[PDB]
């Protein structure tokens, strides 16, 4: 399950 | 608090998961995003973040009310453990003081003040 990666 | 991603993963799950992934990204901090109950605001398309830890809560929240589209003239609060978290505070910092015993960090947005 994936994660969403948040971009700095 | 009624998130439903407890509801659809087992605990021990749950844990085992957010154990790695703090130990694998140690910049990042592991996040679940849900609408709270009876909140008046669109549901996000992903609720399961991985989240540079030095992101401050504030520019978490700005970010999750672009996500959601809300104008900038509507109401929108965050609510970790209850309680409308400081916003100078960056996500590693509310993760190590807040996360739950699964090692995940939970937030619930709302438009209203109270969840």
């Amino acid at each position: 399950s994936t994660f969403t990666n948040i971009s700095l | 608090m009624k998130f439903q991603y407890k509801e659809d993963h087992p605990f021990e799950y749950r844990k085992k998961e957010g154990e790695k992934i703090r130990k694998k990204y140690p910049d990042r901090v592991p996040v679940i995003v849900e609408k709270a109950p009876k909140a008046r605001v669109p549901d996000l398309d992903k609720r399961k973040y991985l989240v540079p830890s030095d992101l401050t809560v504030g520019q978490f929240y700005f970010l999750i009310r672009k996500r959601i589209h809300l104008r900038p003239e509507d109401a929108l609060f965050f609510f970790v453990n209850n309680t409308i978290p400081p916003t100078s505070a960056t996500m590693g910092q509310l993760y190590e003081d807040n996360h739950e015993e699964d090692y995940f960090l939970y937030v619930a947005y709302s438009d209203e003040s109270v969840y």
